[PDB]
């Protein structure tokens, strides 16, 4: 139930500037200062800044001074980080953090991350395909099929299985990119018996560009 | 002592 | 700034077995109060990073006795006593004593287990896919053990080398396995021209290609 919450996902041509926000739920706001990390994506964390949403009292890195300037609101418990100037390098995931003031004891609980992507690039929405198990199967052991997320920009896209329950057995694999595009895949294993038999529908969503589709794993 | 809201009174 | 520095960059470990994490600092982390703020996270694959001990040695809630920190002024280790599969990850050391605030760079615990080999599927183009001009033979290489298979695609009986786009997974936490998708795109001609496909993984656990197969002549 302590739940610090973020903005989403976007995409941002250079030059431009962002507003993530990390929303607060469940515990006193002000009991704790919130913390913002930066993440390049298969790296280390660095710090950006600190905020006592309380007070108003900001702290930045000096990396970051002048480039982040965080905010809150104490009317309705979020608090925001504007990135000013942007650039290729600001494509990164941001996360942010709560601290106790009266005592440090870690960067306690963190929110998701708001993936920020920096780029000049038209956003384009994804066209997802069912992937069929072939004829001569529905025996051995268990039955595979998937999910093809073909064609898009900018990641992130999100792959479900039967909304979510079915949540054991799948595979969702990252998201390669091809030609300034990403086609991303994904599998899942159900009972040899249990698919034709039953139900499945792949759900993809692209935040992004508003698509949302619905997709039932069909037999040929 | 006691300088800033940023910092935690631990400290 | 107090450079921060982790040791090993990655740490093969096996389930049940000892994992010992090093992470050593520029400066003295003990700050004038006197209390060592150096903190340790852990970051699963694709979550966010989450608190394991926060002073150096006092362990965050519900956090297993297997975990324990310990260290002095500059010099802290971080160990688990047997290792499990949940314990998939990147681990990073930081210190808050001083700002900027900073963190290490990261070991990644890897588990070490017995092999296993691939459940390959191959698939067929869907038919929304062969109306809108293009076609994909998808191909899944599943739960694997250990990470270096290999993928050769042949069409017809020869190898084709082009928009082939390999997705490769993380190990596995439940059971520690990686897995791979492996996507042929053709174009709707292309697909169509030919009768024959063949996705082959080259390992450790079979000899010969864990060949799959299919032909175009679907119906």
């Amino acid at each position: 139930q302590v739940q610090l919450q973020q903005s989403g996902a976007e995409l941002v041509r250079p030059g431009t500037s962002v507003k993530v926000s990390c929303k607060a739920s469940g515990y006193a706001f002000t009991n704790y200062l919130i913390q913002w990390i930066k993440q390049r994506p298969g790296q280390g964390l660095e710090w950006i800044g600190v905020i006592n949403p309380g007070s108003g009292g900001t702290d930045y890195n000096a990396n970051f001074k002048g480039k982040a300037t965080l905010t809150a609101d104490k009317s309705s418990s979020i608090v925001y980080m504007q990135l000013s100037s942007l650039t290729s390098d600001d494509s990164a995931v941001y996360f942010c953090a709560r601290d106790f003031y009266d005592y440090d004891v870690g960067f306690d609980y963190w929110g998701q991350g708001t993936t920020l992507t920096v780029s000049s690039a038209k956003t384009t929405a994804p066209s997802v395909y069912p992937l069929a198990p072939v004829c001569g199967d529905t025996t051995g052991s268990s039955v595979t099929l998937g999910c093809l997320v073909k064609g898009y920009f900018p990641e992130p896209v999100t792959l479900t299985w039967n909304s979510g329950s079915l949540s054991s057995g799948v595979h969702t694999f990252p998201a390669v990119l091809q030609s300034d595009l990403y086609t991303l895949s994904s599998s899942v294993t159900v009972t040899s018996s249990t698919w034709p038999s039953q139900s499945i529908t792949c759900n993809v969503a692209h935040p992004a560009s508003s698509t949302k589709v619905d997709k039932k794993i069909e037999p040929r | 002592d006691n300088p800033a809201s940023t910092t935690n009174k631990d400290k | 700034d107090v450079v921060m520095t982790q040791t090993p960059l990655s740490l093969p470990v096996s389930l049940g077995d000892q994992a010992s994490i090093s992470c050593s600092s520029s400066q003295s982390l003990v700050h004038s109060n006197g209390k060592t703020y150096l903190h340790w996270y852990l970051q699963k694959p694709g979550q966010s990073p989450k608190l394991l001990i926060y002073k150096v040695s006092n362990r965050f809630s519900g956090v297993p006795d297997r975990f324990s920190g310990s260290g002095s002024g500059t010099y802290f280790t971080l160990k688990i006593s047997r290792v499990e599969a949940e314990d998939l990850g990147v681990y990073f050391c930081s210190q808050s004593t001083h700002v900027p605030y900073t963190f290490g760079g990261g070991t990644k615990l890897e588990i070490k287990r017995a092999d296993a080999a691939p459940t390959v599927s191959i698939f067929p183009p869907s038919s929304e896919q062969l109306t809108s001009g293009g076609a994909s033979v998808v191909c899944f290489l599943n739960n694997f053990y250990p990470k270096d298979i290999n993928v050769k695609w042949k069409i017809d009986g020869s190898e084709v080398q082009n928009g082939v786009l390999n997705s490769w997974t993380d190990q596995d936490s439940k059971d520690s396995t990686y897995s791979m998708s492996s996507t042929l795109t053709l174009t709707k001609d292309e697909y169509e021209r030919h009768n024959s496909y063949t996705c082959e993984a080259t390992h450790k656990t079979s000899t010969s290609p864990i060949v799959k197969s299919f032909n175009r002549n679907e119906c």
